[PDB]
């Protein structure tokens, strides 16, 4: 069967399993060119993809903040709601 | 009459593909008589933005 | 629009003319009591009382309420369909990356 | 002893012929070579016939393989692409998704 | 879970049958402009003239939704297998 | 407010049909030919068509322009380039490995994504 | 006789709505866009949504070519020469071990 | 006409019914009505319904870290 | 995921009656515009001439579509398996 | 318990033909416009200016859901697999 | 949405002078009519560009 429910592993485990798994795949392309015997402008025409994608993957485990503990994100855990416990007016502090 | 009768004889005894659908066997046949490659899967669904607006996306699975 | 609009109206006119009418029946005497003196030192008097003066202090308090409150609300009215819903555990930072000798 | 720079009557006379055109004056005469030479008759049918038929040739032959032949065979295998796309064998003779 | 996919070759027909079977509806539509300029022309003949341009306008517009629904039935068998 | 204004004969329409039938008439009194070298198919009864006797009436304006009379026939060879290559494909003799390998615009093709 | 139908087209626009109207409507439908289209479609990270027979059919004239990748090589050689203009060291990303947000 | 939150005015100073009229019970029982009553009423509605979304909230993210036990 | 093609035979043939019961639906049509003319006609003897050619126009054009509709149930079986 | 997933592939080309069945319902309804706007004229040919806006008005509205109805059947096809 | 059409054009023919006041009526009776058939083209349509 299914169900629609909560993401299985935390965020920063999930960017680092991809990050891993970018490093991986870039890897491959960078031993496959060794293996061709490439140098490094092909290297670099080669692989440049997946060196995006490995850059990309550290740019949002980077940009991933896990959360900071206080009482207001405890209070916000007991409630069950989606809480930001770093603003004064909610909505509108994205406009002040 | 002629060209649809030569077609549905070789659609018959299936050495040609039936009318607009690809057939496996005789592409791979036909590839591997051209000595061309053979016809694979290139798509890559799970590329980074191809089923962002899909409400029932695809899971990835190591098989 | 819904065809109880009438309906609606009579009620509304209800409550309306009856809190007048109970105004009327007690009559004067309103100052001396304590809730009004309590309402003259309440912060939410004078703001409902200011957003119906004049000179743009409709728009000041409207914009005022939404500032304050109603971000507040936008973020009640999203948490309505996620109070439901299965969340994971929150991933508490560990606090400890992030330091670094000065040099 | 007019103060203003009078324009003269030759000027007047060319200037005429550009602001006395009408809407039908515009829209038929340049509308007939639009219509021949754009994206419904001409240039549409050509460049529209050009994807199938390059379809065709890199899915068959190959792009380099192709690029390689003569011009003459290259026509050829064009004008075949271009049967095999008006055809449409597999879509049962009809140019619809 | 397990995942079965199923082609059904039967539904290039049935579709067909429910198509051809919404063709006739208009049809009273149809008659109904030629019927309204029949009673406009025995109320006046001399306005017969000036009505006629409508009854033809009517009779296209109501014969185009037949003719409509008839592309999905013609549509649904001479391509699909 | 009860404002009373008085009816305006501008605001009525009494005007566009009576002046659309006399552009209808004036495309139709173009349609006005001789007899001499007059011939017209008429229907296996004997009744006329319809776009028929509505032929001269285009044509005759067909001679009044100007460019289109004389661009407007360039995209009809294109017909019959499509009439003769057509006869050519619905015949034409083609590779079986190749039909098998690459067909054009055939379902459930993995190449093409489906 | 002065006019700013002549001499001033700031006077001009200032003093007819009707010309607000269109500078409005320019900055409603960039903004829409900036809010919307930007990311969802044009981000580099969204790009390949074209590719999508339901959500762009026919984009690139035809069903798009996978074996080809044009998308793919087109922004393999951008990124190819922005690294040959940073002189960044390829290998350099696969050195790096993160850390994981343990307890 | 029959516009939104309008209400016209005989020369008794009384509101004219539109659909129905609820003059008739006395000031009492009006008064019992309308004591609670405001003028509005969708907002309620919403308020009941996150209260059942909140008295039917999901604890999970406490189970697995062990608030229940 | 598995894939089961099926060919149902039956498919031939539930569609016949599917578009067969369209068949009957233009036939109201058609009556009307006899129901029409003959009114027009009692309601003006006189004008009976000019309006019977607009009085078979309906008529066989309604049972066209009927034909169009029935044509489909005669093509739905003799012709495939 | 157990959970079978199946894609039924039949159902892309069934409810076309479904949708296509009330393709035409609307044309009747179409139709009484004009039929209305002719008998109207009848009853006083000097008022067929002012009405025939009206008559226009309830042509292009009572088609449109025929037009919509249309939508989903096409919609069904030309992108679902 | 026709027969409310026909019903004001048949009434304007009987009564050009009541052709305004029931205008409101023409309008009315299209809108909250429209309105139960988009209804139910909402239905259609979400049923499917929501549903997984
Ligand atoms: C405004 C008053 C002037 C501010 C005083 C000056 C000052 O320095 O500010 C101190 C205080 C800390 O601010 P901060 O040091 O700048 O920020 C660091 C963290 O945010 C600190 O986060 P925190 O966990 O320490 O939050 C502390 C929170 C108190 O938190 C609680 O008491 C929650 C438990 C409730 C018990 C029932 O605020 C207070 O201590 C007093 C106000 C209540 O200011 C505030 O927290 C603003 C409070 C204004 C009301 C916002 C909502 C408060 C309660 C939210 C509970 C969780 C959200 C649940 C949804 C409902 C939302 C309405
Ligand atoms: C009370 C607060 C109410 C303000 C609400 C609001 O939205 O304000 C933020 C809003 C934009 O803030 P934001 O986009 O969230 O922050 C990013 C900055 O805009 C980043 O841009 P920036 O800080 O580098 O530019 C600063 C400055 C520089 O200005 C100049 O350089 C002059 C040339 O002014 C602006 O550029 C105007 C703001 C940015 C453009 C308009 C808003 C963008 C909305 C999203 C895109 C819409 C596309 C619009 C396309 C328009 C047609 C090209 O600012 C305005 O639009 C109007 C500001 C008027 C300030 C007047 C203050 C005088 C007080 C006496
Ligand atoms: C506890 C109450 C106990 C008393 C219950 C008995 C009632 C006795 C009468 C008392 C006086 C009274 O109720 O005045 C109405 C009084 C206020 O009602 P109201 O004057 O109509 O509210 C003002 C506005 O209309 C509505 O005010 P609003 O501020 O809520 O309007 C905002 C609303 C806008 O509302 C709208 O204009 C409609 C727009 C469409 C929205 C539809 C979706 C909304 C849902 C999502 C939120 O905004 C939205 O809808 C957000 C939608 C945004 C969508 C974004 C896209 O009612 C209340 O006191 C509230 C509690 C009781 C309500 C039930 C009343 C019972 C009705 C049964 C009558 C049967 C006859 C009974 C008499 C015979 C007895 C023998
Ligand atoms: C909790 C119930 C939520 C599920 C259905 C929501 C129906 C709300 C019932 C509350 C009745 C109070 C009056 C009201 O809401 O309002 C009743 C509404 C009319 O409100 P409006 O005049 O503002 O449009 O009736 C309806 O047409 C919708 C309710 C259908 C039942
Ligand atoms: C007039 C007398 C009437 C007699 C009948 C009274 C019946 C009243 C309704 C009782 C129903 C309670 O309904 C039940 O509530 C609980 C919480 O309380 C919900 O449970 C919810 O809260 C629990 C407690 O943290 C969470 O862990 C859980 O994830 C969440 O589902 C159930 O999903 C719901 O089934
Ligand atoms: C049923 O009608 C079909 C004909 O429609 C042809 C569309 O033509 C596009 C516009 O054609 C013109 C061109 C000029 C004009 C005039 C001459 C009236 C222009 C004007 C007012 C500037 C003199 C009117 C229409
Ligand atoms: C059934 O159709 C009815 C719709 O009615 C349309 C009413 O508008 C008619 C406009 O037609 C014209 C076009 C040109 C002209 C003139 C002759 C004034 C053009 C001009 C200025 C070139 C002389 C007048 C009326
Ligand atoms: C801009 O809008 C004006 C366009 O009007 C076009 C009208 O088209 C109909 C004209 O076609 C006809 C039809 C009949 C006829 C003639 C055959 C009237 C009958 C005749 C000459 C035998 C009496 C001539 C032309």
């Amino acid at each position: 069967s299914s169900y629609t429910g909560a993401a299985l592993a935390p965020k920063s485990e999930r960017l680092r399993l991809a990050f891993e798994e970018k490093q991986k795949d870039h890897q491959k392309c960078i031993e496959e060119a060794k293996g061709k015997g490439l140098k490094k402008d092909e290297l670099i025409d080669a692989c440049a993809w997946t060196h995006r994608k490995t850059i990309l993957a550290l740019k949002d485990w980077f940009a991933y903040r896990p959360p900071f503990q206080d009482r207001r994100s405890k209070w916000a855990e007991y409630c069950s709601i989606r809480h930001d416990s770093g603003s004064w007016l909610g909505w509108s502090q994205k406009f002040f | 009459n002629l060209r649809v009768e030569w077609e549905k004889n070789m659609e018959i005894q299936k050495k040609l593909h039936p009318s607009g659908l690809w057939s496996e066997e005789q592409a791979f046949a036909a590839a591997e008589k051209l000595g061309r490659p053979k016809a694979g899967h290139p798509m890559r669904v799970f590329e980074d933005g191809y089923q962002q607006f899909d409400l029932k996306p695809k899971l990835f699975d190591p098989d | 629009s819904s065809p109880l609009v009438p309906v609606w109206n009579d009620l509304r006119a209800l409550q309306v003319f009856t809190s007048q009418e109970y105004m009327q029946k007690r009559g004067p005497g309103f100052t001396n009591t304590l809730e009004y003196k309590l309402s003259c030192l309440n912060p939410v008097k004078w703001y409902d009382m200011m957003k119906v003066m004049p000179g743009g202090k409709a728009f000041v308090g409207t914009a005022l309420g939404l500032a304050l409150f109603g971000g507040w609300g936008v973020e009640f009215v999203k948490n309505i369909s996620v109070m439901t819903k299965e969340k994971p555990p929150i991933d508490w930072n560990n606090e400890k990356l992030g330091h670094l000798t000065r040099s | 002893a007019p103060l203003y720079p009078v324009l003269s009557q030759a000027s007047l006379y060319k200037r005429h012929f550009f602001k006395n055109i009408k809407l039908f004056h515009v829209v038929f005469y340049v509308g007939a070579p639009c219509v021949t030479f754009g994206t419904a008759a001409w240039s549409g049918s050509n460049r529209n016939s050009r994807e199938a038929i390059f379809m065709v040739i890199e899915e068959r032959h190959g792009w380099d393989n192709f690029k390689k032949l003569s011009s003459h065979q290259q026509g050829v295998i064009m004008q075949e692409a271009a049967q095999e796309s008006l055809l449409a064998r597999n879509k049962g003779e009809l140019h619809l998704p | 879970a397990i995942a079965y996919e199923v082609t059904v070759n039967g539904a290039n027909l049935i579709g067909a049958g429910m198509a051809a079977s919404g063709v006739g509806v208009p049809a009273i539509g149809v008659a109904m402009c030629f019927s309204s300029y029949m009673l406009a022309a025995a109320r006046q003949p001399n306005m017969s003239a000036k009505l006629l341009p409508y009854c033809i306008l009517g009779f296209a517009l109501s014969e185009a939704l037949a003719l409509f629904t008839l592309l999905i039935a013609l549509l649904e068998l001479f391509v699909f297998s | 407010a009860a404002p009373a204004e008085k009816p305006d004969p501008a605001l009525d329409a009494t005007k566009a049909l009576p002046k659309a039938l006399e552009e209808v008439e004036f495309f139709q009194s173009y349609a006005v030919r001789r007899k001499t070298g007059f011939h017209l198919f008429n229907r296996a009864t004997g009744s006329p068509t319809i776009v028929g006797p509505m032929f001269y009436n285009l044509y005759n304006f067909v001679r009044i322009g100007r460019v289109s009379k004389y661009v407007c026939w360039l995209s009809l060879p294109l017909v019959f380039q499509r009439m003769w290559m057509k006869n050519r494909a619905t015949g034409m003799e083609y590779d079986i490995d190749l039909e098998n390998y690459a067909p054009f615009e055939a379902k459930k093709n993995p190449m093409h994504g489906h | 006789v002065y006019t700013n139908w002549q001499s001033s087209y700031t006077r001009l626009f200032v003093s007819k709505p009707w010309m607000w109207h269109p500078l409005a409507w320019m900055t409603l439908s960039v903004g829409i866009w900036w809010k919307f289209g930007k990311e969802s479609l044009c981000n580099e990270r969204s790009f390949y949504i074209h590719t999508h027979p339901k959500w762009a059919p026919h984009k690139f004239h035809t069903v798009y070519n996978w074996s080809r990748d044009p998308i793919k090589w087109t922004l393999a050689e951008q990124y190819a020469s922005i690294i040959r203009n940073t002189n960044t060291d390829i290998e350099a990303v696969l050195k790096i071990k993160l850390p994981a947000n343990a307890n | 006409g029959e516009l939104s939150e309008y209400v016209e005015v005989n020369e008794k100073g009384m509101p004219k019914p539109q659909a129905l009229s609820l003059w008739n019970m006395p000031y009492a029982k009006r008064r019992a009505l309308t004591k609670f009553a405001r003028g509005v009423r969708w907002q309620f509605i919403v308020l009941f319904i996150a209260l059942y979304n909140f008295k039917n909230r999901d604890d999970s993210h406490l189970l697995r870290r062990g608030a229940y036990n």
